[PDB]
């Protein structure tokens, strides 16, 4: 709650 | 002074502060979190000593500053920071200091503190604070 | 720039300006 | 294979990976921007060997990743990235590996890509990418 | 093409579209939620009509999308947005289109999307995507 | 009083204040930007009459606030703002009210204001400001 | 949720 | 300035 966070895409390749 | 820039990181794990109960704040060193693993910063120091060393050992992840408070005046003619105040969602760490002068507070309803910046000569002269979510 | 942004609020102290 | 996870950071300033012209996309190491310092990040090694590695050295803070974009398919009975291009505003970097199989391409208008996430066995998985103003 | 940018808002509440299942996507109206309002953006409508409209109603702050894919190929001498696909944490919605041409996926690990832009003459030709926390 | 919430826009482009130079601050209404439209914020009207107008109209996109100060007292027995000064890189607007009690400013380096809410009961009791690049 | 945040900072005022 | 931003990602479709 105390972590910055961060926008994230993908994965790509193996699912 | 000697301006300093810590930048931005993922959290703050302990904050290394040091005063004096007649002036103002001293050092300013902080640990900072890098994506789970702790990066100690640089240890800005005054261009004096004598000061009084104070460790903030935050309880990370769970504890997180939710505000800062202090207050600015004069010290040997020079406009500093003399008192910190930092209140977490679990305990308020503070005041440090000489809570003497003109009081200033930033306290966040939603963001964390992720990084600090400022100058420190024979004290802390000013400083700012990086905001994330 | 490829330098990623942060908001910045302050500075309390000194006047820098 | 062996998850990864960088994390983020502020910036981007080098990309070394391998190749191989037979098969897929091998070693990943990215050497980031933490505030004006290289971060030397882990290599994330292959379980073998027999690479070509590449040294992709960016003029940062001039120079950033635009695009991201390769080529998924089956290697041996896996489905890997078996290529890799990067575009930045000065420069087209690759492709990388075999481009064969199935294009994906991640361009970006607005905004850094500041860290990398992923798996590596014998090839690269898969990966993901943070994004950050 | 015409062009179009809703610009960023606080999530989504509703998508409209229509595709024709020999072409490809034709207009595009987004029901965007504005700091806890509906907010109903513009319909960007083809040049031509004969399309079939779909209605996507989200169960908004519960339900959001997590990634969005479909494929891109070309129509009459156009490369064309011919299908989408809307996943949720809750549901699949689509293919609405021809799944024809190259298929692309954007997953979304972290994040919400908050915007569309694009452009759309007979169909639409190409479209981006606001991302933020 | 009774809180509000406007949210958070692309921008400010007017505020519209009343104050009464022997109490408090009272009526507040802001004109943000929504994706390059004007968008008229709800009027937060105080529980009483008597105040001074006042209009600030900013030179969106290239006006914008770089600090908001102001002071908070007693008011027959009731806590509020009393004052409140809006500085922009271009000019100064106010102080309006009562520079008297305890003072507060937030100056911003980097970043920009988005949104307010707070509560208005017979003045502004409190507010909140919200930031975003 | 599916509802976006932003930095809040506050409040000044009463409690 | 004064205009708020955002990340964009794509696009897709035409070049
Ligand atoms: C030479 C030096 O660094 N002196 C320190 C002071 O710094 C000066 O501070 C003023 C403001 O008070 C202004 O910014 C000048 O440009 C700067 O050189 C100051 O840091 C004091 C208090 O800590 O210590 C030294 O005197
Ligand atoms: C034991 C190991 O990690 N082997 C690597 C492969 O990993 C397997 O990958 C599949 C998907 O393709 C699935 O996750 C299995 O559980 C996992 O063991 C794979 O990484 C390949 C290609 O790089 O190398 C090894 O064979
Ligand atoms: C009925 C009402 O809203 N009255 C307003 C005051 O509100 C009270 O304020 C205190 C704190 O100072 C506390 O929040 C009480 O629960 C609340 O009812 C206050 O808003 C004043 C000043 O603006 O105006 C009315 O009297
Ligand atoms: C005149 C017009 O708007 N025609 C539309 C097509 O637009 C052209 O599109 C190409 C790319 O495919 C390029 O941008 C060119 O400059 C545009 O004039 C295109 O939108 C087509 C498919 O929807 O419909 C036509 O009406």
């Amino acid at each position: 709650s105390g972590i910055s966070q961060t926008v994230i895409v993908g994965p790509w390749g193996a699912k | 002074g000697k301006a300093f820039d810590d930048g931005a990181f993922t959290g703050i794990r302990e904050i290394n502060l040091s005063y004096n109960k007649e002036t103002a704040i001293g050092d300013f060193q902080v640990v900072y979190d890098l994506n789970g693993s702790p990066y100690v910063g640089q240890n800005h120091k005054s261009f004096i000593t004598g000061f009084t060393p104070v460790k903030i050992s935050l309880d990370f992840p769970s504890e997180y500053i939710m505000e800062v408070s202090g207050y600015t005046g004069n010290v040997s003619g020079y406009v500093v920071v003399r008192s910190l105040t930092f209140k977490t969602n679990k305990k308020t760490y503070g005041p440090y200091g000489v809570t003497s002068g003109t009081p200033f507070n930033l306290p966040i309803e939603n963001g964390l503190i992720v990084g600090f910046k400022g100058s420190i000569g024979y004290w802390l002269d000013y400083f700012s604070m990086y905001l994330s979510l």
